[PDB]
């Protein structure tokens, strides 16, 4: 257990794994005996990794007791688990940061759009008042050569007003179209900070599933995932319990491409394809 | 020593897809680091002008970056309300400190290399631990957005410049504003203090009288959007000289490594190097076609780099 | 009242005539330049 804990500490040292507002549970599932009494978030993560590795041994012991067939769990399994953890952490963090940057750019563009729409409002009212005074002057002075010129300029100003009104309604039609986009982007941007908090636990679960649960059947895979999730819950490590592992570890384009390659439309088959990918 | 940038340029480094906000020099390596508004920090080699790599961990526009004494870490701040600590050996973000509400403007690491200081719109300055990442003490007193913050040469004195017309100097120990300066015509934006190589050079430039201890005391410099650069005394708090002649808004000020000339940039699209002891060298150097944002002076090498809004970083020889 | 509107329509038609004449002259100059081609 000490060797596993030290390997986890040394390998997962360039990862953030720092939660300033981490709350130590009253009953901490102490897996490493020399774990400090007030463990930090990183120490809890490494303890969870060691617990996952020993949970694999427990599952193999259970299958051997039932008379089933087991595969030897080696330190290379732990090494793959931590490597997958680091890779998934980096990948998910990069994807989330890039998505949030793109969404922030979109919101800034939309705000500049509404500001320019208000600027078009003031331009429209200025043009309208200039047209009013121009045709008033034209009617006054026509009622007593240059006067045809004045009314021609008035007509040109009406034409410009009509073009500006077309721009008004077109930009307003575009502006209302992006209302659903702007609200959904605002909700996602507001939830961005929450999503970053759950990267560690989700990546730990996904890496454990990829590295360990490959050989077992669906029932044992679900049992292992439930055990790991319960351990993470007892250790106060945040993770999303709403998304599926298949949805988390793959995108819809890759799933569609797999179905084109005669991959059966099954959750276990999708997990197997993900393992064959990662 | 008497280095002075020349109108000819060496390389025009253009890799950013958004205006460059600050440029710094690596303490030991021949590396230039530039922070821009596209949420990316780019690494260049100023000797040969080759793009090296980018650090794209930030979400919003990156405002200020700072190295430590060893150059082993890079602290960065952005508009996404967070401070990212970069490990320069692996070029990977290793600690992302949260809090310090709203757009973070400046970030700096004291020569101790154990704590970090940052400024933001939330009218306060926070103090962080590089090892852990906990804000242990929060500095208050600024009534508006704080733009730039800079520590001393031994990690004890800190000054912060803000839109509230105040350049107020602070202490680590008692957390009290020992000197408060509210006398600029318009908003102060950039500050940088005096290295020990220039303490003696101030005496004959201003005629200041030494105290009983004999030390002239720490000095202060602050550029303000009122097109004036003014160099102050931290110990007392009185003006020593006002430098006037910048056409437009000043953006960054610092002292020559030899501590003899004044070299600063401004929104006047030009780089101006000034002499303060004798008011002799008034060279004006056009640097960028658009507004110039930041600048830096190499401690030993004869190179100066300037960051501008025109998407480019430029390197000047010193002669 | 409508009289000014009708004279404004005449001014519109003469502006359009001037634009058409300018376009015709410009295109004639263009073709005269492309005879060798």
């Amino acid at each position: 257990t000490e060797a596993l804990y030290q390997v986890g500490k040394e390998f997962t040292s360039k990862m953030d794994l720092e939660k300033p507002n981490y709350i130590v549970p009253d009953y901490m599932p102490v897996v490493y005996d020399k774990l400090p009494q007030p463990p930090s978030h990183r120490e809890a993560i490494v303890n969870s990794c060691v617990f996952v590795h020993q949970t694999l041994h427990q599952a193999n012991a259970r299958l051997a007791k039932r008379g089933g067939r087991t595969m030897a769990i080696t330190p290379r399994h732990y090494l793959d688990f931590i490597n997958h953890y680091a890779n998934l952490f980096h990948e998910k963090r990069s994807e989330l940061e890039e998505q949030q940057m793109h969404l922030n750019v979109g919101l800034r563009k939309i705000k500049e759009t509404v500001d320019q729409v208000e600027e078009l409002r003031r331009d429209l009212r200025i043009k309208s008042q200039e047209l009013e005074v121009k045709n008033a002057a034209a009617n006054d002075k026509l009622k007593k050569e240059e006067y045809a010129v004045l009314i021609s300029e008035a007509q040109a100003i009406k034409a410009d007003l009509a073009a500006v009104e077309a721009k008004v309604n077109r930009s307003t039609a575009l502006l209302k179209s992006l209302s659903a986009e702007r609200e959904r982007w605002e909700k996602t941007s507001e939830t961005f900070k929450n999503q970053m908090s759950t990267i560690a636990g989700d990546c730990l679960l996904s890496a454990a599933f990829i590295a360990y649960a490959g050989y077992f059947d669906q029932q044992m895979r679900q049992n292992l995932f439930t055990t790991w999730s319960h351990h993470l819950q007892q250790a106060n490590i945040q993770f999303r319990t709403d998304i599926a592992r298949t949805e988390y570890l793959s995108n819809a384009d890759e799933r569609l491409r797999w179905q084109a390659s005669s991959l059966p439309a099954d959750d276990l088959c999708t997990e197997n394809a993900i393992m064959l990918k990662r | 020593k008497e280095w002075i940038p020349r109108p000819p340029e060496k390389y025009a480094l253009s890799g950013h897809r958004s205006p460059v906000t600050r440029v710094i020099f690596h303490p030991v390596f021949s590396v230039m680091v530039s922070a821009s508004e596209d949420a990316t920090i780019k690494v260049w080699d100023y000797e040969t002008g080759d793009f090296e790599r980018t650090l794209k961990g930030h979400t919003d526009s990156v405002q200020d970056i700072s190295f430590d004494h060893s150059g082993k870490l890079l602290a960065s701040c952005s508009a996404d309300m967070t401070i990212k600590l970069w490990d320069f050996q692996g070029f990977e973000c290793i600690r992302t400190m949260h809090g310090h509400d709203h757009n973070v403007s400046s970030v700096a690491i004291m020569p101790n290399g154990d704590h970090i200081v940052s400024a933001s719109r939330d009218k306060t300055i926070k103090m962080w631990e590089v090892q852990t990442g906990y804000c242990v003490k929060t500095f208050t007193g600024h009534r508006e957005w704080v733009r730039m913050v800079r520590p001393n040469q031994d990690g004890t004195l800190i000054a912060s410049c803000s839109n509230d017309q105040t350049v107020r100097v602070w202490v680590v120990a008692t957390k009290e504003c020992k000197a408060e300066l509210r006398e600029h015509e318009h908003v102060v934006e950039c500050i940088s203090w005096a290295p020990e190589s220039s303490y003696s050079s101030i005496s004959e430039a201003t005629g200041s009288e030494t105290k009983k201890s004999g030390k002239p005391g720490p000095f202060l410099l602050s550029g303000s959007r009122d097109k004036t650069i003014k160099m102050w005394d931290v110990s007392t708090g009185m003006c020593l000289m006002t430098l006037v002649g910048h056409d437009n808004w000043v953006r960054g000020v610092l002292f020559h490594s030899g501590g003899k000339f004044i070299l600063s940039c401004a929104d006047d699209k030009t780089l101006r190097v000034w002499d303060y002891k004798n008011k002799r060298c008034m060279k004006t150097l056009n640097a960028h076609e658009h507004f110039v944002t930041s600048l830096d002076f190499h401690k030993t090498a004869p190179y100066v780099v300037t960051g501008s809004v025109d998407q480019t970083v430029k390197v000047w020889e010193c002669r």
